[PDB]
């Protein structure tokens, strides 16, 4: 019988690891491509400095982490341990983004 | 179709850093949409700043000013 | 018999605009005060955005294009484009006159 | 002799005071210099925003069978318009009340 | 004659969303403002307009907070607001 | 004087906010939140008044205090 | 003799005065205003640097990194309130796990 | 060939303060940039508050009192009082010397 951790030990291990670490969690090239694709709609033939993309990635990851913390709080409020899109919608509505 | 570049493991890692223990399968599309909206706003402000400067290169300072205008001040990029 | 000091307000201009958009319609004192505060707040917002735009580009003069960029940054979409159209039309007419 | 005085608002075709806006910009500690067209442009933008809000408030007042705009009409006009609501999202209008909105679950 | 438990609540909701007058009594709120200001500076005086503005701001803030609290309560499959709903709303807002 | 914000007043404020059913413990929490908010706004207003060398808190001081906290209020100057 | 040395400060009083004059803040700038502002800036920098150095020593490091600054800011209540809407690049987040999610 | 145009930063002053508070602790480039940005942000906040204070009181000069009120309005609790004490000490010493 192969060893198997129960469903939630590895999740807590990941939580601890990614809260101890500080490196960016999104791949750099896909994020740069997404930024360029979005910027295409505002002005054609735009160039980007590397520091600009790094700052955009840092801000986006910080915003997503804060939103996920709020989503976790909302899901815990509903006596759940699973985050759902309704939790994100409630968090963004209370924050005042919707 | 670069929004799919923000893969499911990336969103899972971001949630883990946020303290989420269990993630529904529909969370990823909502997270991608929210990220797209946020990036659209910030990039729109940054491109406005760049165009006002008569430049063709979006600089880190433009992004910093755009974030500050939206109440999301960023430290470490000037 | 001490005359009160002169307190400047946008009341007459707001009244003129109201008579332009609604001839047979009035405005109360509280609503006029609210409109004056709105005008003052928007003026402060746009002027501050133009000032920081000039400072960022190391310029000492607030010009029409700085105000235009401030309007584009601060107004939400269709409001921004219509405000830009009105401002450009007014500036063109003023330049054409004298 | 000197020519007849014409207001800059008249030249710009605007109702808002271009001269007063220019004086406020000069004495507002915004920049060392203020261009000739900046007060015109800002007066035009302020006039357009005032016209939009006043038109919507007049529509609200006519809906409420009133011939005089009250703060309630201004609040209704601002909150019923998505872009005006976004512009004044962090702004409280005195005596404006709230929009009628009852959640469906409570019905 | 007795209305069922919730008809009068909906009636009051409609009435107070139609209305725009202040919902807190003027004198108790003025006394609270003076008591709070006593801890900052003594022998302070207040203009009537200042207290009216404070009351308007406080009532608007409380109404928005109660809207968020109602949303939180609905999110938890409830129709009754609880202190935990208020705490969650203030935590998501960024106040506590 | 915090007790001057009576239970019916809090109920009315909740009704304006669309709340249909109110727990009995809401009132103390609402009083505390209102006290904190008023403490912050009044502290800023008194700071503004003291800088002005005035002994009367004006409406403009309250408006500036609210605007500093991202709570701009129209209708008072 | 530098104005910073007169006030017993390490931050540049003259540079702060020039920035105040050329920052479009007021028509005139007082003499004591740059001194007071430099003192306040120096005090805040000293507080953050002391907390960040404590964090670095707790992490067995001798050089302050953005993680140490983030820990110092978010662990101090008043500093967290001051920088509530500020994002520090490469700072990460605090190790906070909700009690309901623990095994 | 040609030296880059000089860019003024608060690096040396932050380093001096760090050596005062931690003689043996160093600082990284990213941390130094973060400290410089923090100093710039706080300077902008205090200066803007002082400017608004002067405008509200119809004054043309920013003095120690206006900055002090800005500090009291912007810094929370013990930070505000300690900053006030430090600044008053610095101003008293500066006026005592010359």
């Amino acid at each position: 019988k192969p060893h198997r951790y129960r469903p939630g030990t590895v999740a807590l291990r990941e939580i601890r690891r990614y809260q101890k670490s500080t490196e960016l969690l999104i791949r750099k090239l896909p994020f740069q491509r997404l930024v360029r694709e979005i910027a295409q709609d505002f002005k054609t033939d735009l160039r980007f400095q590397s520091s600009a993309v790094m700052a955009l990635q840092e801000a986006s990851e910080a915003y997503l982490v804060a939103l996920f913390e709020d989503t976790n709080l909302c899901a815990i409020h509903a006596k759940r341990v699973t985050i759902m899109p309704k939790d994100i919608q409630l968090a963004r509505r209370i924050r005042g983004e919707r | 179709d670069n929004i799919q570049g923000i893969t499911k493991p990336a969103i899972r890692r971001l949630a883990r850093r946020g303290g989420v223990k269990r993630i529904s399968g529909l969370i990823y599309e909502e997270t991608r949409g929210v990220l797209k909206v946020f990036l659209e706003n910030v990039i729109r402000d940054a491109v406005t700043y760049t165009e006002h400067a008569k430049r063709k290169t979006v600089t880190a300072m433009d992004v910093v000013y755009a974030l500050k205008r939206q109440g999301r001040t960023l430290y470490g990029f000037g | 018999k001490r005359r009160k000091t002169r307190k400047e307000s946008y009341a007459i201009y707001v009244y003129k605009v109201l008579k332009q958009v609604h001839p047979d319609t009035g405005i109360s004192s509280k609503a006029m005060s609210i409109m004056n505060s709105f005008v003052n707040d928007v003026f402060e917002r746009i002027a501050g955005e133009a000032s920081r735009l000039a400072h960022y580009n190391k310029r000492s003069t607030i010009t029409s294009r700085e105000i235009q960029t401030a309007v584009r940054l601060l107004l939400p979409g269709e409001l921004a484009k219509h405000a830009v159209s009105e401002g450009t039309k007014a500036v063109t007419k003023y330049t054409s006159a004298k | 002799t000197r020519a007849k005085a014409k207001t800059r608002s008249s030249r710009a075709g605007l109702q808002f005071p271009v001269g007063r806006v220019h004086r406020l910009l000069r004495k507002g500690n915004y920049a060392e210099r203020v261009g000739a067209g900046a007060p015109v442009y800002l007066a035009a933008v302020l006039e357009y925003l005032t016209a939009e809000i006043l038109e919507l408030a007049g529509n609200a007042a006519r809906d409420n069978k009133k011939t005089r705009i009250i703060p309630r009409h201004l609040q209704l006009a601002v909150r019923n318009d998505e872009e005006l609501n976004k512009l004044l999202g962090r702004v409280t209008i005195a005596q404006g009340g709230v929009l009628p909105n009852i959640q469906s679950v409570l019905l």
